[PDB]
């Protein structure tokens, strides 16, 4: 029934900086409003209810205010653990939720490449993976290179959530091909370009050694 | 009550409402269901919260009886002090008790007022498309689904619906 | 304090009967000061309130509108549990379901702000059948990194650990990806000092309970 | 035949309040605001220990009654506590001129 | 006794938050106002049924 | 009054009622007759009795000014005593007068509330079988004898009576 | 308000009324026009005037703190005097504030009562010749000119006018 809007739809700040979120309800019911935090993969966790009262066990760095149609949630000094999706609810309906992202200094990733295992060679398919560890920001671009020929449309990648301790990302990119097509090639290389690097970094190996 | 809603022209309260002091119970082909009129409940919650805050902060300078010791030949001034402190504590007890009683009265009557006002809000929209069954219910002379009920709740009932 | 522990099969055939059960510890499902809600969250719809039960004089059921006549919630005091029962499931129900305890009040009335939650049960509906995962080693190169590739399983989720949970630092467990064949796959990586490459044994422990598969794979560097 | 009904919240509560026109009105939820429990122990005040005169009067402590050697040296206190009728008093009889005024002055030190 | 409270009466301490109390007139601390009543209940809900 | 019944939409009171503050005056073929709605009168009598008891027992520890004699060189302490007793007696006179005034107000409005609530009780039963003549009377569209009136009094009016 | 007229079933107040707190706004073929219901406004003006007079004259013997000087060895009696005057001034401040608050409450609710009572006065005459449009207006089912409106104002509406 009641429709909630939530602003901004996303943000980014550094540790210590004070952030504020706004939940605009079409209705003015002051209490009935409640702010939850959701980390990736876990259920929400009630932070504020009645829009200005704090649930027992929550650090004091959160504070709810506002009235009429506009309620606000203020965090005074961010934490590496406060990275999360914040939701506001009005008595039975949740707002779409905002994503509090941790902004930090840039970090150069560690790049590793793992070739297909012989057990997969039995299966008839060959899967190589490029793993990118402990980097930031999300921006990162990967090239797959076999015998100095560029690939496209034959790979797919997945990044993890921003880490809860040092606030970095990590990534896997999977290149999956037919085993005969793999045997037709010798060189396989993963090439990473990122603001965290002054130069594009290539790591490469040959089929069989 | 003083307005006649609670324990009056409405018989008793619903055990099935848990999220509001007042509300609706609609029954159509799409089922039955309770709903809380949140806005009126918020008016009442603000009323009670401001009342509690008033009680706490209006008697935040009451009187503090500090002890004064006297000798055996100052019986007069000692008795003066004694009955002075006694009288102040009596008058402040009186004030606290009167505030508590009068606020209980006003609060019960405020809730009664809110129930009667909600019944009147529904009636003033439903003017002729419905009929009062005398105990808080309204019989719809037309067919109206859940969005009809929602428009009644949030207060936008559209009178042009043919009703015979 | 209070704890809500969920159970129920993660795979349910289309148009069939979905049934979850949230067991309670620390309070009473017959509490007069709380209500028991069922919520669902999906990346498409966000968090949606599904249903609620409670007990004042009879057993009261408060259902939503998006699940009119499609949902039923029960409370069993004999086991201190409450149960979600959703009929005629369609593809639109794929989501993470949470059982919650609505029970922070303000002057005695329950605002519905959920107070405690269950660890959530992912539930997908599909025409596909269950498939056990295959686990493949990812050996460190000749400071070092190694891991596991879990391939070809259905449905989500899958639990992965290292040395029965002894290794926690530096572990990264990746959100799975749906393969074009309709199958799921992900990887789990961990980095360690290269000095322990020969002396420390690393055992990968995978569990896929819809398939009841539990596998332990030792990953060593490739010799020859 | 659709119909809507208006009602109000109720429960199995028993908490009773008083009104100026009616006694023992049963309401749904009520808030007590009067305190009636104590622990019965002379406990510290803001961390600084009191000066619990065990068996001495104020006059005995100040003058230094021989049976009051407990109080040769006192640390800072928060409030002085003495019995209703001390037994260790001006052991040699007599009086203490403007005793109560010195008590008043003590009430500020 | 070895405690620590924020108010003290000649017959006990008050670790309480209410606005009033009826223990004893003479206190010391940040503690409520004395009242000679045996009950001060405030009605927040509405008449029961 | 505050609710509009007394000296309002009902013009004035009946000299012919002696056994209740509120009541009915029915007129059918079986004659005319006054009747007292006892239950509402008992609610009002309890209200007033509890109010009088409250007034008596809420100021049962007021202040008793006992006389203290002073000499000619204790003018300061004598004046302290004098204006202390004077101030206590003034504040307690204030309290008594405020209680009396506010209770008169609440009691008159309570009676008005009771009259309006009784009119509403009759109307909520008689919903469509009767018509309001605007001054407290209801015209019956059917024929109904003395037991009809008794069922209206004790509150059990049966709506199925054909009325055209 | 407590009766539901102001900011309730009547939406808001008319800027175009300047000579009364309550009134009518009639619209017929002879034009539209505001009129003030003077009698009810006079009831309200008397209410407020008597309230102000009560506030002024009910606390016309409050307390006057006259200064008494004491020496250095009369700290006890000086402190007695000091906290006595302090306590009296605190209790009288309490009384003034409570009177002001409770009177604001009663006055706002009195105005609400007056608006609702005027709406009810109009409705109880117009019983069936008109229909409620739900926001304070009444649709006349017959044709009635300015003297009709005047008879409604002064309270003599004649019900025999044929209305279909």
């Amino acid at each position: 029934a009641i429709q909630l809007t939530q602003s901004p739809s996303s943000l980014s700040a550094s540790v210590g900086d004070r952030v504020t979120i706004t939940c605009r309800a079409s209705q003015a019911t002051s209490s009935y409003l409640a702010w939850y935090q959701q980390k990736p993969g876990k259920a929400p966790k009630l932070l504020i209810y009645a829009a200005s009262t704090l649930q027992s066990g929550v650090p004091s760095r959160f504070s709810g205010s506002g009235s009429g149609t506009d309620f606000t949630l203020t965090i005074t000094s961010l934490q590496p653990e406060d990275f999360a999706t914040y939701y506001c609810q009005l008595s039975k309906t949740f707002g779409p939720g905002t994503k509090v992202e941790i902004k930090r200094t840039v970090a150069a990733p560690s790049v590793f490449i793992f070739p297909p295992s012989d057990e997969q060679l039995k299966s008839g398919t060959a899967s190589v993976v490029c793993l990118l560890n402990n980097f930031y920001p999300r921006e990162a671009k990967v090239q797959w290179k076999v015998d100095n020929a560029l690939q496209s449309g034959n790979s797919q990648e997945s990044v993890t959530e921003q880490d809860s301790k040092d606030s970095t990302y990590s990534l896997s990119s999977t290149l999956t091909l037919s085993k005969a097509d793999y045997e037709k090639h010798k060189v396989y290389a993963c090439e990473v370009t990122h603001q965290g690097l002054s130069s594009p970094v290539t790591k490469s190996f040959n089929r069989g050694e | 009550g003083l307005f006649g809603a609670i324990a009056g022209f409405i018989e008793g309260g619903w055990q099935g409402m848990v999220d509001g002091w007042y509300g609706y119970h609609h029954s159509n082909e799409q089922g039955s269901g309770y709903a809380a009129d949140k806005e009126s409940t918020q008016k009442a919650i603000d009323g009670v919260t401001n009342k509690v805050n008033s009680i706490i902060d209006k008697m935040n300078t009451q009187f503090e009886a500090v002890g004064r010791e006297f000798n055996n030949l100052e019986r007069r001034i000692e008795n003066l002090n004694k009955k002075m402190e006694d009288g102040f504590l009596d008058v402040w007890t009186y004030n606290a008790e009167l505030l508590v009683l009068m606020e209980n009265e006003r609060t019960l009557d405020f809730h009664d007022s809110n129930v009667k006002n909600l019944y009147d809000k529904v009636r003033l929209q439903l003017r002729d498309n419905a009929k009062e069954l005398g105990n808080g219910c309204f019989e719809f002379y037309h067919k109206c689904d859940n969005e009809c009920m929602e428009s009644i709740r949030n207060g936008t009932y559209n009178y042009p619906q043919y009703s015979e | 304090q209070v704890q809500l522990q969920q159970s129920g099969p993660g795979l349910v055939k289309p148009s069939q009967t979905l049934s979850l059960t949230c067991g309670i510890s620390g309070d009473s499902v017959s509490s007069d000061a709380a209500a028991w809600d069922w919520i669902r969250q999906s990346p498409s719809r966000g968090l949606e309130w599904l249903g609620r039960t409670f007990y004042r004089s009879r057993w009261h059921h408060d259902y939503s509108e998006s699940v009119k006549n499609r949902i039923t919630i029960n409370a069993d005091t004999s086991k201190n549990q409450f149960s979600l029962q959703l009929t005629s499931v369609t593809p639109e129900d794929t989501a993470t379901y949470y059982c919650a305890r609505a029970g922070v009040r303000v002057f005695g009335i329950i605002v519905n702000s959920l107070d405690y939650w269950g660890q959530g049960t992912l539930v997908t509906v599909s025409s596909a059948s269950t498939k056990g995962p295959s686990v493949f080693p990812l050996a460190p190169s000749s400071t070092a990194a190694l891991g596991c590739l879990v391939k070809d399983y259905f449905p989500e989720p899958v639990t992965v650990s290292w040395n029965s949970g002894a290794l926690t630092s530096g572990v990264h467990t990746f959100p799975a990806v749906l393969q074009s064949s309709g199958l799921y796959s992900l990887s789990s990586v961990v980095t360690v000092p290269s000095s322990s490459l020969g002396t420390q044994t690393y055992i990968c422990n995978v569990n896929h309970k819809p398939s009841n598969t539990k596998v332990d794979k030792k990953v060593e560097p490739k010799s020859c | 035949q659709d119909q809507i009904c208006i009602g109000y919240h109720a429960n199995n509560s028993t908490e009773q309040v008083d009104t100026i026109m009616e006694k023992n009105v049963t309401v749904t939820h009520a808030q007590d605001i009067l305190e009636k429990t104590h622990n019965g122990k002379l406990c510290d005040l803001d961390g600084v220990k009191p000066l619990i005169l065990r068996d001495c009067s104020v006059a005995g402590w100040l003058l230094g009654n021989p049976m009051c050697d407990e109080f040769i040296n006192v640390p800072e206190w928060s409030y002085i506590v003495e019995k209703a009728n001390p037994t260790n008093d001006l052991c040699y009889p007599g009086s203490f001129n403007d005793y109560e005024e010195l008590k008043h002055l003590l009430s500020r030190i | 006794g070895n405690c620590n409270t924020k108010c003290q009466t000649p017959m006990g301490a008050i670790n309480s938050s209410m606005p009033f109390h009826n223990i004893h007139p003479l206190t010391i601390g940040e503690c409520p106002k004395y009242v000679k009543s045996n009950r001060l209940v405030l009605a927040t809900g509405l008449r029961n049924s």
